[PDB]
């Protein structure tokens, strides 16, 4: 929902961050539920015992990406000066993609794409300025 | 007692649950007679006996063709009752909660809806049509016409020529 | 120069191979073999013994 | 414009606005004529026939058809660009307040070093 | 290290990971009209609930 | 009332079933059989497709029944509209139905 | 239409046209206003000038503006039980 | 087969005419159903176990889609009243409208039927029908470009090129490659509909001509990459140059006519001030190029597909527009910049 | 308004019915005529309440085309059983 | 454009004395070849037996192509002393199977347009008898036969009628002495087990051919050489429940189009599969395509040709 997304942009104006951490999990959880729904098309063996097992691995990890991203956004904000910056969210994007290599035992892949996930997370946070629009009308 | 169409609309959805919750084309076949036949009464109470009884003429006749493939082709293995299977009954028990729980909110005040529009009561407002016309009355009273829509007659005549030739090529 | 060993990689299978599933077979050249097999559809009748009016 | 407002819907030619004068032996027409000649070269490659250029004399049909359709296609091009300009210039004169003129000014700008 | 591995390492991030994402959209769903129509149930729910537009 | 007329006939019909259901009772042995009519044990247990033979002729009915429903305006529509404009259109649907049946003559099917 | 019909017409599509016999539409009074407002190109494309007449047209077919009004009258009559009751009919 | 096959083919042509020349919402519904009754007989023809699977799959994943279209037509009676093909008026009506058309054009969440249907057709002439059928629902979207929520049309543009650009990579079947090339090009079609409706018709003209040439190049029997590999080393050598030219144009490259779509789509999108969306359109367009690149290696490389059998007799195919259309598909760049105005 | 909400709720159940497949292919062809039945009731009520007379011809045309697809799909069901044995959504070869 | 819509129609001007006769499975010795010439008393059209240069015998050129111009390494004399690894073995048979299919396509086209009786020497349906006889001894590997069965399932099923009348000649196991009496030295000194295996496989080839309700008449060695006896048998044998009897409008129209063009039928014969006895090498294929283009016969191909015909340029 876009109404959930609108609540996210009002928080970084102040110093409060305890509401921001819960706001990120609602977006990250709902994004995981879409991927969890399309994984039903793969067909799970038996019923419920392995069916809910595939829903658990996707939704919990996707919510964990948002949960750390919400925390790291305010660790870089409270410690040291300066408000909202592209460099400030780049540190937040690094920790979010780091736990993908913690999901599967390979130490890389997700951690190898730490700069790849971090840059894309910064590009969305470039859109706070008036010089970026995702979907246009006039 | 004041409601005429609203009670019939409950029976209309009642037969429609036996489609999503698959009961085989015999128990699911019954739906087109039970909810279909009552569905004519929804049309009949509003007006126009022609278009109301037009549903009876095809959806019972065409169902006999469907019946010609219930005892044929595929389904002849087990009857598969909607009261026996655990996967089927689970869809019916959630299916009735989509209908019967909605009627619970209709009684006293306006009913809660997924759509933006409120349902309210509407007993006398259920008809929502004045007398107006008397001689050659009703919009449905002179419904079907070959005039004005002359282009519509040609293409309907074409589409009923195509099918006969086409099905011959398939078989 | 390219040989038959390199050509076998571009043969009808999965382009990039692997994946969880490799049950698919290359398509037959001119549509499938008749699935003439399965289902006899022979209906048996006990018409006689007693009183069939015939 | 995508939708018609002045011109009537469904028409092959302009007719209502015919006065524009079509191009005579244009540089654009020569390229379409070359494309008509190019189609008469590649057809002898598909249907295996001796010589691409010195082959059959059915090529004249390919040259004529591309020129004939192309001439009407170029006529639609010069018409639609003219209507686009006609609607644009009429919009400025009708409003007047939308357009503003500013000319001759000396203003400071930052100069780069090295 | 650099000239043949690490400067080339930007490419599998756009090729090998792209092929990995490609295999999850080709080999997925072993035929069946059932499976494709199961996904169409969700698509409407995305536009109605997950998206604010109507 | 149409509702009171239809229900009174339906309730009287189902009540006659109850009379024939509860009155005759004494014993119910393992005596009733699946096929009956001719006797012996059923060789064809439960259900089996059978099918075919009339598959083309049955399908054509579903196609033809829609046209007869579209022919139902004829006695009820021809009252206000012009007859000369209707004559060309009213016959047109009947002519094409004979054309479809003419294509049905060239190999009708197994039936 | 991407391609329009010339000379020959196969219309009878829009509301409030030449009637089947003589019988007029139930919303014909509000149907006449919508054609009169949106006959010019700069009305529906602007969608601001004809906002008043479109809202009146919404009242005709849906009856939603009259539905909520009549709901309030029927609720208050049911709420007032054994205190203040009137029945002229 | 002899006489009625021409009539059946004519009813698809006549069916689209009902969609093209229309003012009533039920009239286009008839036009869509006119296609349903007329494609499926040509889908079968030879009657195959593969054809029976595809014909029912094409039926069920399109007839149910048109039924969703009729809901949006009925909401146009529920709201706004008038039966006119101009605007939907309701945002609730447009959601069921767009997703119905997405089953034919949008593709992004409705691509699933396409690869199975395209491979299921036994005839090379039957492959033209799928690329030509997409002309019908485009004329509908050309009429109802306002009122529709742009947030759920542009997702059917971005995601469709992603799945189109990935879905052809793991496919060796020649019909399947062309099935996902359809999805790849249909992604561009849904992007121009919010940003200037003109050129969107020309996008089809470029697409249809380019695809109609492609399947007519496969009149010499080819169903797989390895079967199309034996074309220059066994059969006609000069024929592969025109296959090379069409494949190099299918992917967006400047010296060919297939860059004229990429020209104006980005040009008109930037005029409405959008940078982040058309950047993603260009990078995903590279994934589309890869399928044609591997298929140009059947015309350029050696690959050793000689085989024991060698053809000596001259080939006599149908070839309807295999000479006039490839010339417009190859060298239309100089006689191209003024053509956007000529289409509409 | 009030009566429309019940028949719209009947449409949503039949919508799921066309998207749900279990064993036999016969359920879809019932739901194809089922969804057309729900659209026909919706069309009948909308046209008659705000009288049209001219546009009351339109659902009669719709009812003709309601079984036009249904007759062709039911005839396609015949040829699948001839190639196989019994019509099954569970039994398919194409990828 | 289709011409069947006009005055021209299938099954017209045929039927009465128009059925095709074939002499198939003659063990090894050409005994069926001599009686096929005498079989032309009843039937109008008669075609020569298929060999290494049978597709090159017609096509377009008057003279037959020599060695390199046609199929690379394909000779009956070379296959007589067959050697494994880098040899003929299978690549002769794959070329032979396509050549029999090509002449059958011309024969069926000749039968449909103007109804005349066509007699063919050794059908496509008798090819597997010649393959499996060589398979019994150590000559052809098992993997090559699997390639052949894929071609077998595609090429046969496209054509609706096999053969109306089939002639099978079964001689004594002392046929090798009769083959040695022949003038050809290259054909002589063939394996005794290979000739015996062809006779054993012919018994399991005529039986499935007769089971499909196709007319088959057996002729003995003592009953051989008779012209009046063989001609009377063709008129006496009536077709009953056979696959040759089909639809005149629907079935015959599709078969006529597929047999008219040589490129349409031969396209299915070329399979996209790698085989050791197939000659895959592109470097040798490029030089072979260059020599075929330099040849005085075809050169530019299809009607018009320089320094060979040249009738019209305009």
């Amino acid at each position: 929902a876009k109404t959930v997304l609108r609540q996210y942009w009002d928080i970084p104006e102040g110093t409060e961050c305890h509401r921001k951490t819960y706001a990120t999990t609602s977006i990250g959880g709902a994004a995981g539920l879409v991927v969890s729904a399309y994984s039903v098309a793969l067909k799970t063996p038996t019923s419920f015992l392995e069916g809910v097992a595939r829903t658990g691995r996707y939704t919990f990890t996707a919510a964990a990406i948002g949960a750390i991203f919400g925390l790291t956004s305010c660790i870089s904000a409270q410690v040291r000066e300066k408000p909202d910056d592209p460099l400030n969210y780049l540190i937040g994007g690094c920790a979010g993609g780091l736990i993908l290599g913690a999901r599967t035992r390979s130490y890389g892949i997700g951690a190898a794409a730490c700069a790849y996930m971090g840059l894309t997370a910064a590009l969305v946070k470039m859109g706070q300025l008036e010089g970026w629009q995702v979907f246009a009308e006039p | 007692m004041l409601y005429i169409v609203f009670i019939l609309s409950v029976i209309f959805v009642m037969g429609f649950v036996g489609f999503s919750s698959k009961p085989s084309p015999i128990y699911g076949g019954l739906g087109l007679i039970v909810s279909g036949g009552v569905g004519c009464g929804i049309v009949l109470n509003f007006g126009g006996s022609f278009l109301g009884l037009m549903v009876f003429l095809i959806y019972l006749g065409g169902m006999m063709v469907v019946f010609g493939y219930t005892t044929a082709m595929a389904t002849e293995q087990y009857p598969e009752i909607w009261l026996s299977n655990k996967a089927v009954l689970g869809a019916f028990v959630t299916g009735l909660l989509m209908e019967f729980f909605m009627v619970y909110y209709v009684l006293k005040d306006k009913e809660v809806e997924v759509v933006f529009e409120f349902n309210g009561l509407g007993d006398w407002v259920i008809y929502d049509t004045g007398d107006s016309g008397f001689f050659s009355e009703e919009a449905m009273g002179i419904a079907a016409l070959y005039s004005y829509g002359t282009w519509l007659v040609i293409v309907t005549g074409w589409s009923l020529l195509i099918g006969v030739v086409v099905i011959m090529e398939i078989t | 120069q390219p040989d038959v060993e390199w050509a076998e990689q571009y043969g009808g299978a999965v382009m990039y191979p692997t994946k969880e599933t490799a049950h698919w077979k290359p398509p037959p050249w001119n549509d499938v073999d008749p699935p003439k097999d399965t289902l006899v559809s022979n209906l048996t009748l006990n018409f006689g013994p007693q009183h069939p009016a015939a | 414009x995508x939708x018609x407002x002045x011109x009537x819907x469904x028409x092959x030619x302009x007719x209502x606005x015919x006065x524009x004068x079509x191009x005579x032996x244009x540089p654009r027409l020569a390229f379409v004529g070359f494309l008509g000649y190019c189609s008469g070269l590649i057809d002898n490659a598909i249907r295996r026939r001796p010589v691409l250029l010195a082959g059959l004399h059915r090529q004249l049909l390919y040259i004529t058809s591309f020129v004939f359709v192309g001439y009407y296609l170029l006529k639609r091009q010069d018409y639609m660009y003219a209507v686009r300009d006609h609607d644009m210039f009429s919009y400025i004169k009708s409003h007047x307040x939308x357009x503003x003129x500013x000319x001759x000014x000396x203003x400071x700008x930052x100069x780069x070093x090295x | 290290l650099l000239d043949l591995i690490w400067l080339e390492a930007i490419l599998p991030k756009t090729i090998s990971l792209a092929q990995m994402k490609a295999s999850t959209l080709v080999t997925n769903q072993k035929g069946l009209i059932k499976l494709y129509f199961l996904s169409f149930l969700i698509t409407i729910l995305i536009s109605m609930i997950l998206f604010n537009f109507h | 009332n149409l509702m009171l007329a239809l229900l009174t006939n339906f309730t009287l019909a189902t009540l006659l079933v109850i009379i024939a259901f509860w009155l005759p009772q004494l014993n119910v042995y393992s005596e009733k059989t699946s096929p009956y009519e001719c006797g012996f044990d059923p060789m064809g247990s439960a259900r089996l497709p059978f099918s075919m033979k009339f598959f083309l002729v049955a399908i054509t009915f579903l196609l033809f029944d829609l046209e007869i429903a579209l022919l139902l305006p004829l006695p009820w529509a021809s009252q206000t509209a012009n007859l000369n404009t209707m004559l060309t259109m009213a016959l047109f649907l009947i002519i094409l139905l004979a054309v479809s049946l003419a294509y049905e003559w060239t190999q009708k099917g197994l039936e | 239409q991407k391609r329009l019909g010339v000379d020959l017409d196969r219309w009878m599509t829009i509301q409030s046209a030449e009637q089947p016999h003589k019988i007029p539409s139930r919303c014909h009074a509000f149907e006449k206003e919508w054609i009169e407002c949106a006959h010019g190109i700069g009305s529906i494309r602007a969608e601001k000038e004809c906002k008043i007449e479109f809202e009146d047209f919404r009242e005709c077919l849906l009856r939603q503006k009259t539905m909520k009004r009549l709901h309030a009258i029927r609720r208050q009559r049911e709420k007032l039980i054994k205190e203040g009751k009137y029945t002229p009919p | 087969n002899p006489i009625i096959f021409i009539i059946i083919l004519l009813t698809i042509m006549l069916g689209t005419i009902i969609v093209m020349i229309s003012s009533h919402w039920l009239l286009v519904w008839i036009g869509f159903e006119m296609n349903m009754l007329a494609i499926i007989p040509i889908m079968m023809k030879n009657h195959n176990p593969r054809a029976t699977e595809a014909s029912t799959k094409y039926f069920l994943t399109q007839s149910t889609a048109s039924m969703l279209l009729m809901m949006a037509v009925i909401i146009n009676l529920m709201f706004s009243g008038q039966w006119t093909v101009m605007k939907l008026f309701n945002p609730m009506a447009s959601m069921l409208m767009t997703m119905a058309l997405a089953m034919k054009l949008g593709m992004a969440p409705f691509h699933f039927w396409v690869p199975e249907v395209t491979q299921g057709i036994p005839l090379s002439s039957g492959l033209i029908l799928l690329t030509w059928q997409k002309l019908a629902p485009m004329s509908v979207l050309y009429q109802i470009f306002p009122s529709i929520n742009l947030n759920l049309i542009l997702t059917l543009s971005v995601l469709s090129i992603l799945i189109g650009g990935w879905g052809g990579l793991n496919q060796t079947q020649l019909r399947k490659i062309m099935a996902y090339s359809s999805i790849a090009h249909m992604g561009w079609m849904t992007a121009v509909l919010p940003y200037n409706p003109t050129m969107t018709l020309l996008n089809l003209i470029i697409y249809i001509i380019m695809t109609s040439t492609m399947f007519t190049m496969f009149m010499a029997n080819s169903t797989t990459t390895t079967l199309s590999l034996s074309h220059t080393w066994n059969k006609t050598p000069i024929m592969t140059v025109l296959i090379l030219a069409t494949l190099l144009s299918m992917g967006g490259l400047p010296p060919l006519s297939g860059f004229m779509p990429k020209w104006m789509i980005i040009q008109e999108m930037t005029k409405n001030n959008s940078i982040i969306l058309p950047t993603f359109m260009a990078i995903t367009a590279l994934l589309n190029l890869y399928f044609y690149m591997r298929l140009t290696y059947s015309t350029t490389l050696t690959m050793f597909p000689s085989t024991n059998n060698m053809k000596m007799k001259w080939q006599f195919p149908l070839m309807k527009k295999m000479t006039f259309l490839p010339t417009m598909v190859v060298l239309s760049t100089m006689m191209l910049p003024l053509t956007p105005m000529l289409s509409v | 308004s009030m009566v429309y909400m019940n028949i719209m709720m009947a449409f949503t159940v039949s919508l799921v019915g066309l998207l749900m497949y279990r064993s036999h292919l016969m359920s879809s062809l019932l739901c194809l005529e089922g969804m057309m039945l729900s659209l026909f009731v919706m069309a009948a009520l909308t046209i008659l309440n705000s009288h049209f007379t001219l546009a009351s011809m339109m659902p009669i045309i719709l009812l003709v085309f309601a079984a036009c697809e249904a007759a062709l799909g039911l005839s396609l069901l015949v040829m699948v059983s001839n190639t196989y044995g019994t019509d099954y959504v569970q039994n398919l070869n194409l990828l | 454009x289709x011409x069947x819509x006009x005055x021209x129609x299938x099954x017209x001007x045929x039927x009465x004395x128009x059925x095709x006769x074939x002499x198939x499975x003659x063990x090894x010795x050409x005994x069926x070849x001599x009686x096929x010439x005498x079989x032309x008393x009843x039937x109008x059209x008669x075609x020569x037996x298929x060999x290494x240069x049978x597709x090159x015998x017609x096509x377009x050129x008057x003279x037959x192509x020599x060695x390199x111009x046609x199929x690379x390494x394909x000779x009956x004399x070379x296959x007589x002393x067959x050697x494994x690894x880098x040899g003929n073995s299978y690549r002769l048979q794959a070329w032979l199977y396509a050549s029999r299919l090509l002449q059958y396509a011309d024969a069926l086209e000749h039968l449909l347009s103007t109804g005349q009786g066509v007699v063919l020497e050794r059908s496509i349906y008798s090819d597997f008898v010649f393959l499996e006889a060589m398979y019994r001894q150590g000559f052809i590997r098992k993997q090559c036969v699997d390639h052949y069965n894929q071609v077998k399932k595609v090429t046969i099923c496209e054509y609706l009628p096999p053969h109306v009348v089939v002639y099978v000649d079964v001689p004594v196991p002392e046929v090798q002495s009769r083959i040695q009496k022949k003038g050809n030295p290259h054909e002589m000194k063939i394996t005794s087990a290979y000739l015996q295996d062809i006779e054993n496989a012919y018994k399991g080839t005529f039986l499935p051919e007769m089971s499909e309700k196709c007319e088959v008449l057996q002729y003995s060695a003592w009953e051989a050489q008779d012209a009046e006896k063989v001609v009377e048998d063709i008129e006496y044998l009536k077709y009953d429940k056979g696959p040759w009897l089909d639809q005149n409008d629907r079935n015959l129209h599709k078969l006529r189009m597929l047999v008219q063009d040589k490129l349409e039928v031969l396209n299915y014969t070329s399979i996209p599969v790698f085989l050791p006895e197939v000659t895959v090498g592109a470097h040798q294929s490029d030089q072979v395509f260059q020599e075929f283009t330099e040849l005085p016969g075809r050169k530019y191909r299809a009607g018009y040709n320089e320094d060979v015909g040249d009738k019209w340029i305009w």
